[PDB]
């Protein structure tokens, strides 16, 4: 009876702990794109300032 | 013992649809919390081009 519910409770933790690791980890993913666009734009007013001088 | 067991299951069952729509949730609040804050660079890199 008790190894009938262990395995169960494993099986279970493997689907927890992955969905997890998931929303643990999307956040920085999310920074690192925003960041992707932010960046283009930062180096852009280089662009223009060069363009004036 | 052996209705014990079962009944450990069934609560085990129970708990993971709860932390799997948990993590689900998460991942959209996260997503849109980044963009919420990163927002006013977006927008103040993008001012500096025409000050």
């Amino acid at each position: 009876a008790q190894r009938d519910y262990e395995l169960k409770k494993a099986a279970y933790d493997i689907e927890v702990n992955t969905r997890r690791a998931q929303a643990d980890l999307a956040y920085q993913l999310q920074v690192a794109k925003t960041k992707q666009q932010i960046e283009e734009q930062r180096v852009q007013v280089q662009v223009v300032e060069r363009a004036q001088q | 013992l052996d209705v014990k067991f079962m009944a450990d299951t069934k609560i085990a069952d129970s708990k993971r649809a709860f932390e799997l729509q948990k993590s689900a949730f998460s991942e959209e609040v996260n997503i849109k919390t980044a963009e919420a804050q990163l927002a006013y660079e977006l927008q103040g890199a993008r001012e500096q081009q025409k000050i």
